[PDB]
RNA sequence: AAUUACCGAAUCUUUGAACGCAAACGGCGCAUGGGAGAAGCUCGUGUCAUCCCCGUGCAUGCCAUAUUCUCAGUGUCGAA
RNA sequence: CACGAGUUGUUCGGAAACUGAGCACAACGUUAUAUCGUUUUGUUAGGAAAGUGAAGGUGUGUCGGCGG
RNA sequence: CAGACCUGAGUGUGGCAGGACUACCCGCCGAACUUAAGCAUAUUACUCAGCGGAGGAAAAGAAAACAACCGUGAUUCUCUCAGUGAGCGGCGAGCGAAGAGGGAACGAACUCGUUGCCGAAUCGGGUCUUACAAGGCCUUGAGUUGUGGCACAAAUAUCAU
């Protein structure tokens, strides 16, 4: 529930269906996150040492 | 500017909150017609300036040097009692016929007790609209309170 | 005198009229700076007791200090060594907030000599103290016998050395005799006397 | 009260008395005439320096290292009464500044070299 | 190479002027104790690193 | 032990946003008097791609309600926004795709 | 020998002192040419006497200027604007310290008590 | 006018708390006094645009102060 | 090793004079402690940081124009 | 409208702070090695390291003090009290003072607030006196939202002439 004076734009946001395509490559994930932030590749904690 | 906002917001919550009687009594001031007459009587008996006081004492010195045997009075002309310490003593010793108190003294604790002290001593008092108007009457920038101890014969009906 | 009415008025601090006056002031003090210079003291009766005179060269500042206890500045609350020294939040500073307010004023303005200070207000998160300071270079100060002493150099930054009244309080100098034997003239002066090893020449 | 057409307050411009000129804190006596002797220290008498005198009408001098190319031209006028049409300066690897001063065709560099005493 | 601050060039210039042997006549003074410059420097031995 | 990588990421350091090559924050225009009472008409000038974002962005040209100048907002485009489209923002705006209306 | 006597220099005016300074500065610069172009040892022995004569000329010029300017600012109306270079240096602390006049300031009661009960000189038999 | 010792008078480059602004820059300023000026104007004399050189002031904060300087506030009045 | 030399600019490189990833003086806040924090998502600071100035009024210089 | 005074800016004028030193001294902050034949309270130690601030010394200092007497009499220091039939302590390892007494020093005492009586007699700034006079004259400038004078136990007036 929001106040009725808050504004909204009519329609759906563009670029829909992006998640539908498989990436197929570790190189395509490299370019996707290049504009986002430093979060990839992802090491699994079971693959680390108990100190970390 | 922050000081402009804070002085206006100050005035807002002095009306929004519940003010006890000890502070509300200063918002209920004497009416304008009587305030003007009181200030005219205070101005008539204003204290003498530095120039006037020193000329009077210079003359008194000459009348002393004319004859060292006789003592010449150095008493100042009749005026109002001015100052927090001196006005308080006029109330406690019950020498004040009337006391005029200013309503915008800050800190208010300087004069917050004057109405109750005058009331306990059965001394007429009035709370007036400005401490600068009281200061103008006596010749200074501001005045917290003024007491009338006596007046001349021609001003007894006005008092 | 008029002092007697301002003095007894400020002893009734919990009264309705004084709670109203302090509530408007504490709200106002919040929206000001940490150090604020004032033309006149908020409590002239208290300031005059502690050394303030309405003369040239006497200044009043209101200083704000945050309330609460001292949190030990250790990374992530991680302390090493004996568990006796493991506390982070429960420890308390050995200096009162009045001395902290005086020292924060004195370090900021080094051209002034801190004389005293007094309590004016406290709120849930803040505490306000008004610090009396003197200008050593003022001719009025330099010719007045009653404040002449502060122009001397032993009185430079006396608040940083615990020499003000608030500093004397947390040093234990309020007490004398058997309440103060180990802390007189100072805790280190008493320690040196009890712990130095004396070698008389012939023994 | 006033009318404000901006959405925020800015400081009003008030009257500003200009700062006065104090009595000078530098009272040492400095002679205007001897300043050219500091700019030009002494000439260079090496083989390369002597070569430029005859063919390039050029006099080589060691000058103040903080000296200006325009100040070297004025100092050559005051000291030797010659006109320098070009001054080339380098700061030497030992810290000194050497000036290559070319004189106008009206002045013979060999004649002025003789008057200086470096012949 | 080509770039150096003038302050750095002026420190290197002083070090060049100090890289001289003791004059011969210094050794003939009455209470002399200097024979060679003990502060001689070679670019390949010790680096100033300015 | 040592610090966990998930906690190290809260320091910022090398785990912050690669914001270079981004156009900026995409927002609706300010809820001013014209929005609250009438409407503002704008023209879509371009449809842009921002690095790190999968939705298209739209630069919409408005006039300044008080000054003689243009504003050039930048907001997330809805699907179907085209260049040359007229965008209405306010209380009196019609119910068409791309218009900003009170809820 | 190019040695200017200090007694002769102190009798000259500021114009004669500056004319003498220019004359000695010019002759020192001609001796720097002799230094580069070989030079007789008797001519190179004139460099030090000239350099010290220049120092003597500049000492009399600067000593005269400072004493003349100190007299100028000794006036009662100008004592406030005296340049700090001409004021007394002493020490940073001694300049800020209380003077003997301000140190000895007494109250009215203190002065009266010192007049009522002055310290006496006495002996015992 | 030896040379030593001591000290009242002086000099005291670039920096540094370093403080006009900066700085792996011997860099760049604003006000105000000067200096030199072979172009131009004047009758080699004066004067001198651009350029160049030098002295002084100019950090921030605080205190005091203003022949009683200039202002701001839907702070309190007071008169319009 | 010794002695003596050699680096020449209106236009080349830098600076004067640009912005970037960034830094952090001021301001404010914090801290027993400033030697801490914020300081580019258009951008400091509860925040009065503009000393610059369209038109117009007043005189000077350089002009056009009417009338005498 | 003016105008005031309250709060707050801007500029001019006169100044001050800044850093060094830091053995000793003042304020805070503060370990661990070590000892306990292990170790956690304890000890090392209210110490090292860290952050501030002065001076030739600093600090303390004129009783809201000891005592329990036939009484002493600001502070500081020394011998002594006393390694204590004090006390604190896994009552373990260890720690641990005070009054009195003999002395060093000591012309050692004053100031404000308050309360009573006064009330601008006060302070800055100009100018004069050989003088930025503890002086005269002027000064709204600051101060009556109070600074200065008189008396408060070493006391019993002060204020004229
Ligand atoms: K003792
Ligand atoms: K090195
Ligand atoms: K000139
Ligand atoms: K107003
Ligand atoms: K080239
Ligand atoms: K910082
Ligand atoms: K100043
Ligand atoms: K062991
Ligand atoms: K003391
Ligand atoms: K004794
Ligand atoms: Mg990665
Ligand atoms: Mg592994
Ligand atoms: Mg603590
Ligand atoms: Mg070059
Ligand atoms: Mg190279
Ligand atoms: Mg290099
Ligand atoms: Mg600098
Ligand atoms: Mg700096
Ligand atoms: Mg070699
Ligand atoms: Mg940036
Ligand atoms: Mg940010
Ligand atoms: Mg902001
Ligand atoms: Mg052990
Ligand atoms: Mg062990
Ligand atoms: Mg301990
Ligand atoms: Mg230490
Ligand atoms: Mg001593
Ligand atoms: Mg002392
Ligand atoms: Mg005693
Ligand atoms: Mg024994
Ligand atoms: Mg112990
Ligand atoms: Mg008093
Ligand atoms: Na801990
Ligand atoms: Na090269
Ligand atoms: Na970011
Ligand atoms: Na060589
Ligand atoms: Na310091
Ligand atoms: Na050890
Ligand atoms: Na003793």
């Amino acid at each position: 529930s929001v106040p009725s004076t808050s504004r909204a734009m009519i329609g759906i946001i563009s670029g829909g269906g992006r998640i539908e395509k498989p990436v197929l490559k570790a190189g395509n994930s490299f370019y996707r996150f290049r504009g986002k932030r430093n979060c990839w590749p992802k090491v699994r904690g079971v693959a680390r040492n108990p100190v970390e | 500017p922050t000081f402009v906002t804070m002085q206006r917001k100050k005035r807002v919550l002095q009306r929004r909150l519940k003010v006890p009687p000890a502070l509300n009594q200063f918002t209920k001031v004497l009416d304008r017609a009587s305030r003007n007459e009181a200030l005219k009587l205070i101005k008539k008996y204003a204290p003498e300036t530095r120039k006037a006081r020193r000329e009077r004492l210079q003359k008194v010195a000459e009348e002393k040097k004319k004859d060292p045997k006789k003592t010449v009075s150095t008493k100042a002309p009749l005026a109002v009692v001015t100052g927090l310490q001196e006005v308080t003593r006029a109330i406690e010793k019950k020498q004040a016929r009337m006391v005029v108190i200013a309503n915008n003294v800050d800190p208010v604790e300087l004069v917050l007790w004057m109405p109750n002290l005058c009331r306990a001593n059965k001394i007429p008092y009035a709370i007036v609209k400005d401490m600068a108007r009281l200061g103008d009457a006596i010749g200074r920038k501001t005045a917290t309170c003024v007491a009338l101890t006596d007046v001349n014969a021609e001003d007894e009906a006005t008092l | 005198g008029a002092f007697m009415y301002l003095n007894e008025l400020w002893k009734k601090k919990s009264s309705d009229v004084m709670r109203f006056i302090q509530r408007i002031r504490s709200w106002e003090f919040r929206h000001q700076h940490t150090v604020v210079r004032l033309r006149r003291p908020t409590r002239p009766e208290k300031a005059r007791m502690l050394g303030y005179k309405t003369k040239q060269g006497f200044c009043v500042f209101r200083v704000r200090v945050r309330r609460g206890g001292r949190k030990r500045p250790v990374h992530k609350g991680i302390t090493y060594g004996k568990p006796k020294t493991s506390g982070v939040l429960g420890m308390k500073l050995n200096k009162n907030n009045q001395a902290v307010a005086e020292q924060r004023l004195g370090k900021r303005f080094g051209n002034l000599r801190v004389l005293n200070s007094y309590w004016v207000n406290m709120d849930s998160t803040f505490k306000w103290y008004e610090v009396i300071a003197v200008d050593p270079m003022c001719k009025t100060i330099r010719r007045d016998p009653r404040i002449n002493w502060i122009v001397n150099s032993v009185h430079k930054h006396r608040e940083q050395r615990g020499l003000t009244s608030a500093g004397r309080k947390h040093r234990g100098l309020r007490h004398k005799g058997h309440k103060a034997s180990k802390l007189r003239p100072s805790y280190r002066a008493a320690w040196r006397r009890n712990n130095r090893i004396v070698f008389l020449r012939k023994r | 009260r006033k009318s404000y057409t901006r959405p925020q307050f800015r400081r009003p411009h008030t009257y500003r008395k200009p700062a006065m000129a104090k009595p000078s804190n530098r009272v040492t006596v400095e002679s205007k005439d001897i300043a050219a002797f500091n700019v030009i220290r002494y000439p260079l008498t090496t083989d390369k320096a002597m070569k430029k005198i005859e063919e390039n009408n050029t006099l080589t001098f060691i000058v103040d290292s903080r000296a200006n190319k325009t100040e070297i031209k004025k100092a050559m006028r005051k000291l030797y009464q010659v006109k320098a049409v070009k001054v080339n300066t380098l700061i030497r690897p030992d810290g000194l500044k050497k000036a290559y001063i070319r004189l106008s065709a009206a002045h013979d560099a060999l004649d002025t070299a003789n008057k200086i005493g470096l012949v | 190479g080509r770039f150096k601050p003038l302050a750095v060039k002026k420190k290197y210039a002083k070090k060049m002027n100090q890289n001289k042997p003791v004059p011969y006549w210094i050794r003939l003074r009455t209470g002399n104790r200097i024979k060679w410059n003990e502060k001689r420097r070679h670019w390949r031995r010790t680096k100033l690193n300015y | 032990g040592k610090t966990v990588l998930s906690c190290r990421k809260g320091n910022g350091s090398v785990y912050q946003v690669h914001g270079h090559k981004r156009l900026g924050p995409a927002k609706l225009r300010i809820l001013d008097y014209a929005e609250r009472h009438g409407y503002m008409r704008g023209v879509v000038k371009s449809i842009e791609h921002e690095a790190g974002r999968g939705a298209a962005l739209a630069r919409v040209e408005f006039r300044h309600p008080y000054k003689f100048r243009r504003v050039k907002e930048l907001m997330v485009a809805p699907e179907g926004m085209f260049t040359g489209q007229s965008v209405f923002c306010g209380q009196k705006a019609p119910l068409a795709i791309g218009n900003v209306l009170p809820l | 020998s190019h040695h200017m006597k200090i007694k002769d220099l102190r009798e000259k005016s500021k114009d004669d002192l500056l004319k003498t300074l220019t004359e000695y500065k010019k002759e020192l610069s001609q001796l720097r040419v002799v230094q580069q172009t070989g030079g007789a040892e008797t001519r190179l022995g004139r460099i030090r006497p000239i350099r010290k004569s220049i120092a003597r000329i500049l000492t009399v010029l600067n000593q005269n200027e400072r004493s003349n300017l100190k007299m100028f600012y000794a006036d009662r109306k100008l004592r406030c604007k005296t340049p700090k270079v001409l004021r007394t240096k002493l020490t940073h602390r001694r300049r800020l310290a209380l003077k003997e006049n301000e140190k000895n300031r007494k109250t009215s009661r203190q002065m009266r008590q010192a007049h009522k009960f002055p310290k006496r000189v006495y002996a015992v038999k």
